[PDB]
RNA sequence: AGGGGAUCGAAGAUGAUCAGAUACCGUCGUAGUCUUAACCAUAAACUAUGCCGACUAGGGAUCGGGUGGUGUUUUUUUAAUGACCCACUCGGCACCUUACGAGAAAUCAAAGUCUUUGGGUUCUGGGGGGAGUAUGGUCGCAAGGCUGAAACUUAAAGGAAUUG
RNA sequence: GCGGUAAUUCCAGCUCCAAUAGCGUAUAUUAAAGUUGUUGCAGUUAAAAAGCUCGUAGUUGAACUUUGGGCCCGGUUGGCCGGUCGGAUUUCCAACGGGGCCUUUCCUUCUGGCUAACCUUGAGUCCUUGUGGCUCUUGGCGAACCAGGACUUUUACUUUGAAAAAAUUAGAGUGUUCAAAGCAGGCGUAUUGCUCGAAUAUAUUAGCAUGGAAUAAUAGAAUAGGACG
RNA sequence: GGAUAGUGGCCUACCAUGGUUUCAACGGGUAACGGGGAAUAAGGGUUCGAUUCCGGAGAGGGAGCCUGAGAAACGGCUACCA
């Protein structure tokens, strides 16, 4: 989520061991490092073009992925910097040889690179643990909106 | 169809629903409950082994006329206080007050047996030994 | 309202037959029910059928002669696995000698024998005796 | 009954049957070519009306509306088509 | 069927199978849409605009001689009003249902009328809401309706 | 209803109807059979020598005896006009 | 809580009746009975029969709508009307006869299309008594409503039809 | 249900039954029980439809979109021969299935690598009067899949398959004297060894892998903020 | 940041207001260790598994720790309670 600031921490937000020389008077002011977390997700180009720093992005921080590739709806955007999907899916019970809805709620991190809203469905890739239940990064996002701008007002 | 959601997805309505009416069932209930281990003189368990108050004389239901001989007897896990059976011609000569018995179930899932109100038990041995040696005469009854 | 469409059609057969009667207009049709009716008259237990054209949803008339007892739907489209259709047919056909058990499989709407010639499964559809 | 032909039935039952349980479904309504010899020229009018239609040029009435069929106005000749 | 009542009435236009023609039908497109977009400036509805152009004229269907139902016309040229028509003479009557109800709180009957009108609302309005005809957060008040539909 | 090798077994193969081709079975004592029989050049009967048709009991209960009748007999040769396949 | 309080009339008091007669029958008559503002939420609130959809069988009446007619009656100058009549067609409240079919039966055009058992969906029952009792929760000014057990007891309670 | 004086139920004697190194009893559970009912219950009067309607969750929900037709390839059972020294394969024939084509028909897509396959043909020919037959390089098939880029509406179902403890269970082999078992054992030159075993199946719900495209969902293009260049 | 073998509200600062729930959260009960499995045989089920194998937990109850590659060990220690 982040959004503006950037340098808006007690501690001074940088990518590790990414050294700018002052000596050397440079057009980009600051180096920035990056990666394809690979499985075939594309480096959204707003990781690459991005001055945000979150160390928990799959594309620019020093998370890996691997493990279940999931995906799941979103159901809650509150959270600075994560997310809270919902996956549903039937459950077979035998005896009666039919299923009922279930659900879970997944929390996953999401990287100032995906601007996410509820509503849209997402990809998430296992991690390592990166908070106390976030088990998850959000790695592409599958929607849109859903059809929001075709909300507006009269002819 | 009548009741019973017939959908594909309905597996969840259709348990619960079980779940709730097997309640009515009177086996299902006494299960779940611990009935018999909350109430109920035996512990749940098969037998259980008390001591003898009185003798008595319970006069049978109609259309029977008897007297059936029977012991009140204070379970030893328990102190709970039971009245049981004494089975079979004599008997209640093998027995004495504060004599150790045996008691036993009658066979009717809790429930009384005949003509006999009230009793749900019944005697089996007595000082250790059984009623139906004693009665024969293949055993005798210990010193004190 | 109108739940099973496959299962007015069949119902109505019935008590065409049972009736002891030779046509039955069905009303609405579908994919589904020509495939079904296709079925039975693959196997001889009705005759010719007739789709009408309102330009609505269709009617179809369906000739039958007798050789006809019972022809149901199973009403939820349960799942078969490929072993459990022995069980099915084993409880709602009349012998091991002869009629059929319909389903559906991702290789389309076939009784149970082509079913398990061409050992694909699916749902389950309906029968015929 | 038993056995009979459900595809091609007899144009008077089925005449007499509702409009909705014919063999395929149609109206039994209608449309009408109206005058009122002052003009000379001819409205083209729905046999149900609602509304009490006028004609081209005078206000002058034509029908007017009921349950059904509209009751045609007075001095007036039809064709239908 | 029938929805909030135990009616069962069958009853309905039945359409022809004639999907085109009547042949007998001479004027044209040109004509007719001309013919709805000056009925729907009067402030007819498209409802009223088909009857009145259905008995007056010699418009068996408008969809017909034109490949396009009276409303998608009307919002083709601009002319589509805020809310669909349906809902519009829903929300109107529980307007008037309400205001009897104001001037006499002893009618228990309207006030079992008045919910009936007013669930029926609600649920279509979901079904616009839905299909993103209505705003997602378009809502029916009853404080507010009456300077909606006037 | 043959058997391993050929070889006819089970006995007892059953009527039918020519109405609704139903099994006439044996205490089905409210059906019938009825013999028509065939003429020959001016009136003369030909004793022993008809055309037959069977109608299970159920049908003639049903009062669907003489309708079916009509159609078996006309279309089959036996009468011209009384019956029509369309109502 | 106001009003209203003709009538009939829980309660009460009586006259008779009775072995008794706190009753039945008669008299007096409080509350009530009606109405406004608010509560209460129960009736054998019954068709003791959930709703939506389909199919399966005959008949005459009737209620509302409609359509058809060189129908009757209304006179005037024919109509126009209206009322009536006859045939059909939707949708009503019902009755009749059958019953392919269903049921333990009485009976049932659904209570049918069910061991040839599956259109969709809601709710309730699982021997009798204990008992709609105890308990907790909750609603109510109250009376009480909703939710609602167990111990213990018991071999039958019950239904429909038959003969007495 | 028997017993209140001829007790077919008690207490015994005799005789008789059933199971028998075992048989009774108490408690629990399972079958019977379609008396918990998914399969599969019952609710007018037997226990049971909420006084009534609205209504959210929930379950459920009409029809309609590549069908039909033509051509090739190669299988596995079965017949009528058997050619042959019990089983064999070609032609004849049916039958049931799998693959790929062309019918206006994305197969994700470009950029080579690769080619197995004929529109080829370059010669002619073993041999039945020849399209019966495969070797065979010099113009002309993509997809069979490598790998790099660029992107991809979501699901349910079903198929085959991988990964998979043993003992238990089902079950093959083997004469523990039989058997419950066990996993041994079997053959000779029984003086100097020979040898068959220690199977198979089930292993589901979830996850993984692959074939299918019916049934059932989903998303798409209407203020064009469309689609291909 | 500290701590750890190491991820992690694991702990601490600062900051934010979030997380779960009628698809039953949270709470209660269990005469509850979980599996491999056992009993009953038309099928669908119903009941059971303390107990020969695998996993887990414990050593009268709690906590703490020394040694060590490995223990929060009990036929090791320290303390409290019994
Ligand atoms: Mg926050
Ligand atoms: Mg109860
Ligand atoms: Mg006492
Ligand atoms: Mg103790
Ligand atoms: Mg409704
Ligand atoms: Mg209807
Ligand atoms: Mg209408
Ligand atoms: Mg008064
Ligand atoms: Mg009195
Ligand atoms: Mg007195
Ligand atoms: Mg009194
Ligand atoms: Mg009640
Ligand atoms: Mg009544
Ligand atoms: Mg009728
Ligand atoms: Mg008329
Ligand atoms: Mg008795
Ligand atoms: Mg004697
Ligand atoms: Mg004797
Ligand atoms: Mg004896
Ligand atoms: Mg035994
Ligand atoms: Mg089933
Ligand atoms: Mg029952
Ligand atoms: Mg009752
Ligand atoms: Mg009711
Ligand atoms: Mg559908
Ligand atoms: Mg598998
Ligand atoms: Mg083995
Ligand atoms: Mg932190
Ligand atoms: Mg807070
Ligand atoms: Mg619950
Ligand atoms: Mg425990
Ligand atoms: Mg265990
Ligand atoms: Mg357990
Ligand atoms: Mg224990
Ligand atoms: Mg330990
Ligand atoms: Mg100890
Ligand atoms: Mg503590
Ligand atoms: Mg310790
Ligand atoms: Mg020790
Ligand atoms: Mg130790
Ligand atoms: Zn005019």
């Amino acid at each position: 989520s982040t959004e503006l600031t950037v340098q808006s921490e007690r501690a001074f937000q940088k990518q590790p061991h990414i050294f700018n020389n002052p000596k050397v008077k440079t057009s980009k002011r600051t180096k920035r490092w990056y990666k394809n977390a690979g499985l075939g997700f594309k480096t959204p180009k707003t990781a690459i073009e991005g001055s945000y720093i979150d160390k928990k992005c799959p594309f620019t921080g020093l998370v890996s992925i691997r493990g279940k590739i999931l995906t799941g709806t979103v159901v809650s955007t509150k959270m600075h910097r994560t997310i809270v999907i919902r996956r549903a899916y039937l459950h077979y019970i035998p005896k009666y040889n039919r299923y009922e809805k279930r659900h879970k709620n997944v929390p996953v991190h999401v990287s100032p690179a995906f601007r996410v809203q509820v509503g849209d469905i997402v990809t998430v890739g296992q991690c390592r643990p990166i908070s106390k239940t976030v088990r998850f990064n959000v790695v592409k996002v599958s929607a849109a909106a859903a059809k929001a701008n075709k909300q507006f007002a009269k002819f | 169809g009548k009741g019973k959601p017939r959908g594909l997805n309905s597996a969840r309505k259709l348990r619960v629903h079980r779940r709730n009416n097997r309640w009515a069932e009177n086996n299902y209930k006494k299960r779940l409950l611990g009935t018999a281990f909350k109430s109920s003189p035996f512990g749940g368990s098969s037998h259980a082994k008390g001591i003898v108050l009185e003798k008595l004389g319970i006069e049978s239901k109609q259309p029977n006329s008897a007297i059936r001989k029977c012991v009140r007897v204070q379970l030893i896990k328990n102190g709970k206080k039971v009245t049981a059976f004494v089975p079979n011609d004599g008997c209640l000569n093998f027995v004495d007050e504060n004599d150790e018995v045996l008691l036993a179930g009658f066979g009717r899932k809790g429930k009384a047996k005949g003509d006999i109100p009230g009793v749900r038990f019944k005697v089996v041995k007595v000082s250790g030994v059984s009623l139906l040696a004693l009665w024969k005469e293949k055993k005798e009854k210990p010193r004190s | 309202t109108r739940s099973s469409v496959l299962a007015d059609a069949l119902n109505a057969i019935n008590n065409a037959e049972k009736t002891g009667k030779r046509q039955v207009l069905i009303r609405p049709s579908s994919k589904v029910i020509i495939k079904f009716l296709q079925v039975m008259q693959k196997h001889g237990y009705i005759g010719e059928f007739e789709y009408i054209d309102d330009h609505r949803s269709g009617k179809i008339v369906v000739q039958l002669n007798g050789r006809l007892n019972k022809c149901g739907v199973i009403s939820p489209r349960f799942n078969v696995k490929i072993g459990d259709i022995e069980k099915w047919t084993a409880n709602l056909l009349p012998a091991r000698q002869f009629g059929y058990v319909i389903l559906t499989t991702s290789a389309g709407i076939m009784d149970h024998e082509e079913a398990r010639r061409k050992h694909v499964s699916g749902k389950i559809l309906g029968f015929v005796y | 009954v038993l056995v009979q032909d459900l595809l091609h039935p007899t144009a008077a039952s089925e005449a007499r049957k509702h409009k909705l349980k014919t063999l395929v479904q149609g109206p039994r309504s209608y449309f009408l070519d109206v005058k009122c010899p002052g003009c000379l020229n001819i409205t083209t009018v729905f046999s149900h009306a609602q509304t009490a239609v006028t004609c081209e040029s005078c206000s002058t009435i034509l029908c007017t509306p009921t349950g059904g069929k509209a009751k045609l106005s007075e001095g007036t000749s039809f064709r239908r088509k | 069927g029938r929805m909030h009542s135990a009616g069962k009435g069958i009853s309905s236009s039945a359409i022809p199978y004639s999907r085109n023609a009547p042949a007998w039908f001479k004027l044209s497109s040109e004509s007719v849409i001309e013919q709805i977009v000056k009925y729907a400036r009067k402030g007819l509805t498209p409802s009223q605009i088909g009857v009145l152009l259905r008995d007056a004229h010699g418009v068996t269907q408008a969809r017909v001689i034109t490949g396009n139902k009276i409303m998608r016309i009307l919002k083709s040229n601009g002319l589509a009003p805020e809310i669909p028509e349906d809902l519009y003479y829903l929300i109107k009557k529980a307007v008037s249902v309400r205001k009897h109800l104001e001037r006499n709180r002893k009618d228990k009957d309207a006030k079992f009328r008045l919910i009936l009108i007013e669930s029926r609302i609600h649920r279509l309005a979901r079904y616009y809401r839905t299909v993103a005809v209505l705003p997602p957060n378009w809502k029916y008040e009853s404080a507010t309706a009456s300077a909606l539909v006037n | 209803m043959e058997n391993d090798k050929g070889q006819l077994v089970e006995l007892y193969v059953p009527r039918k109807c020519s109405a609704t081709n139903r099994i006439i079975k044996a205490d089905d004592h409210a059906s019938v059979q009825i013999n028509v029989a065939k003429v020959d050049e001016e009136g003369r009967a030909i004793p022993g020598e008809y055309v037959t048709y069977a109608l299970s009991g159920y049908v003639r209960s049903r009062g669907e005896s003489d309708d079916s009748l009509n159609r078996l007999a006309q279309n089959d040769g036996l009468l011209k006009n009384v019956w029509s396949y369309s109502r």
